């Protein structure tokens, strides 16, 4: 899971 | 009643289930994440400027001003935590300590330090009254913390508005729920002596027709200060003029609960609504909304700008969240899967509070750190990772 995975999970708060 | 009872549980319910998947979550989307229980919990927080390094660690003393509302009973106190921080460079420790413990008239409902004299700290507190603080400062006859050097009378109702102008020392702006904005000059001059000082405002606005929530001089004129109020506009004072009119913006249909203005720009301004959305304004052209950022999921509450990076903004709302904007990414194009998610400006959402967001503030000594309170006790102090912000 690259950059743009993390930036929609950062966009949901990992929750 | 049956249906509050409830939800309530199965709103705990929710909250108990997703603080779990945010801690699963946290090693991927934090570059720091330090936890504090506090004895009491606080309606505010601000880094104050400071930062005392030791040669030979790899960490920093900083500092917050932290108060109390036991508002029943027990004494309440104007606090002072000291805290490690890492020293970050580029490519679980760490302790806190109450410092100092500075009793105080009722609720400590806001409170921020003077810009060109961090020691002194103003307050609002009991029955609408503020107060001066000098944190330097001692009893008459021992080491015990000072009584306020001075106490501010003018408000008839508590309040939550408060600010220093940053280009006017000692000159200070509050609003409260008596619907006035009251300005004052305080002379810290004035502090050398064995009484508590009485100061009157030099002027009082009564422009609002509801609570003033919050106000905020520009930062960079000194005469030009933003006040917002649950009557739902939002409104720009010239403080040469006498009370001429001000401007008056309507700018959302419910009420404005916080106001901000860019440290780098002369002209951006953001609001923050009961609508759930923080909205843009040019105050060259104020009419004009520019743009509406929309993710929480309640009102939002709490609206400050980075002090490090013009584009980035960030908010907290009673939807128990922190978000983090980025403004260059206004325009960019997204399917209306992500944008269930938020606007596209939307750059992070912490997730690692229980409970409604009290207050937060942007740690002036290191990049992207936010340090977040809520009304559980919890205090957090956190770096989004380098991987979501950087580049």
């Amino acid at each position: 899971i690259t950059k743009p995975a993390i930036r929609r999970l950062a966009r949901r708060g990992g929750v | 009643e049956n249906n509050e009872l409830n939800a309530e549980i199965d709103l705990q319910k929710t909250i108990q289930e997703e603080y779990k998947l945010w801690k699963q979550n946290v090693p991927f989307l934090y570059d720091l994440v330090i936890t504090h229980a506090l004895e009491w919990p606080s309606l505010t927080i601000q880094w104050l400027p400071d930062k005392k390094t030791i040669p030979g660690t790899d960490y920093s003393i900083q500092r917050l001003i932290l108060g109390t509302h036991t508002s029943g009973n027990d004494q309440n106190y104007l606090q002072i935590a000291s805290v490690q921080l890492p020293n970050f460079d580029e490519d679980g420790s760490y302790t806190i300590e109450i410092s100092q413990k500075i009793p105080h008239d009722g609720d400590v409902n806001r409170a921020r330090y003077m810009p060109q004299k961090p020691e002194i700290i103003a307050t609002m507190g009991e029955g609408g009254n503020a107060y001066i603080f000098d944190t330097t400062c001692h009893d008459a006859l021992t080491t015990g913390e000072a009584l306020p050097q001075a106490v501010l009378k003018g408000h008839t109702a508590e309040g939550f508005g408060l600010c220093w102008n940053p280009n006017l020392p000692g000159n200070l702006a509050t609003g409260a729920e008596d619907q006035v904005i009251c300005l004052w000059d305080v002379q810290t001059q004035s502090f050398t002596s064995s009484e508590t000082k009485v100061i009157s405002p030099i002027a009082k606005y009564h422009r609002h027709t509801d609570i003033v929530n919050d106000v905020q001089f520009h930062p960079q004129h000194e005469a030009l200060l933003a006040s917002v109020s649950d009557d739902c506009t939002l409104q720009i004072h010239d403080t040469r003029l006498n009370p001429e009119a001000p401007k008056v913006i309507q700018a959302h249909s419910k009420a404005i609960n916080a106001v901000a203005i860019n440290p780098f720009n002369d002209y951006l301004l953001a609001t923050a609504s009961a609508d759930k959305t923080v909205a843009l304004w040019d105050l060259r052209n104020p009419y004009q909304r520019l743009h509406t950022l929309e993710g929480h999921e309640d009102e939002v509450y709490g609206l400050e700008w980075s002090p490090h990076d013009e584009p980035i903004l960030a908010s907290s709302s009673t939807d128990r969240r922190v978000c983090i904007w980025d403004l260059e990414k206004i325009g960019e194009e997204q399917t209306p899967e992500d944008a269930e998610d938020g606007s596209p400006e939307l750059l992070f959402m912490h997730g690692g509070h229980t409970n409604r967001i009290s207050e937060f503030s942007w740690c002036p000594n290191e990049r992207w750190v936010v340090g977040s309170l809520a009304d559980d006790n919890i205090l957090q102090i956190w770096s989004p990772s380098r991987v979501i912000w950087g580049r």
